[PDB]
Parts: structure tokens; sequence; C-alpha cells
């Protein structure tokens, strides 16, 4: 109605949670280690890579 | 003759010749059993 107004009349202290995350677990591949193993031939392929 | 093989997780019935070496544990060391070979270290295990 162009004639009147809702006022608040009393009021609500709300605390509300937000959640974020700020940080991811440090991973580490040693890439020899995960494509050749211990072998010293499969070592010496991967080289030429 | 036609040799046909199979290489299972099942016990060695026909192996080559090589002659056959001490357990070498707690160290890094090449290895063949069976002919399944790699390099690693061998302890004991608990394993069933
Ligand atoms: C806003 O409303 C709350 C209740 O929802 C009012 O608090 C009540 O006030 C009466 C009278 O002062 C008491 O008898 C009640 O026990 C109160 N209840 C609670 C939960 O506090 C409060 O007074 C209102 N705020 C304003 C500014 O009027």
């Amino acid at each position: 109605s162009n004639n009147t107004i809702a006022i608040p009349t009393n009021f609500s202290i709300s605390v509300t949670t937000e959640v974020m995350p700020v940080s991811m677990a440090k991973t580490s591949v040693d890439c020899t280690m995960y494509i050749c193993g211990d072998s010293t031939e499969c070592s010496n392929l991967l080289l030429q890579y | 003759v036609v040799l046909s093989f199979e290489l299972l997780n099942a016990p060695a019935t026909v192996c080559g010749p090589k002659l056959s070496t001490e357990l070498v544990k707690n160290q890094c060391v090449n290895f063949n059993f069976n002919g399944l070979t790699g390099t690693g270290v061998l302890t004991d295990s608990s394993k069933r």
C-alpha cells in the first residue's frame, strides 16, 4: 500500500556458522619409485623420457 | 615338439638350472624366487 510501512518492534541476535575450506593435504610423489619401483632397468628407460 | 607353459601363482613344477644362494634378509638385494625376480628387502612375515 502506498501509505503504510512495517517497522520492526523487536530483534533477535543470531549466530550463524559459515564453514570454509582453507587448505588441502600437501602431497608428494617420487615419480621414479611410482613408475619403476626399484628396478634399475626401468629407471634407465625412464631417463629417456 | 610344442612346449606349452603356464606361469601361475602355483607350485613350481619345472625349473631352469640356476644354482641357488642363501637368503640375505634385511638388506636391499636382487632376488629370484622360482623365476619371480625383483629388488627389495627380504624379511620374515606374519602372512598366512
Ligand atoms: C522481544 O521479544 C522478547 C520475547 O520474544 C521479549 O523478551 C521477553 O520480555 C518479557 C517482558 O520484558 C519477559 O516477561 C519475557 O521473559 C522475555 N522473554 C525472553 C525470552 O527474554 C523482549 O522484551 C522483546 N524486546 C523488546 C525490545 O520489546
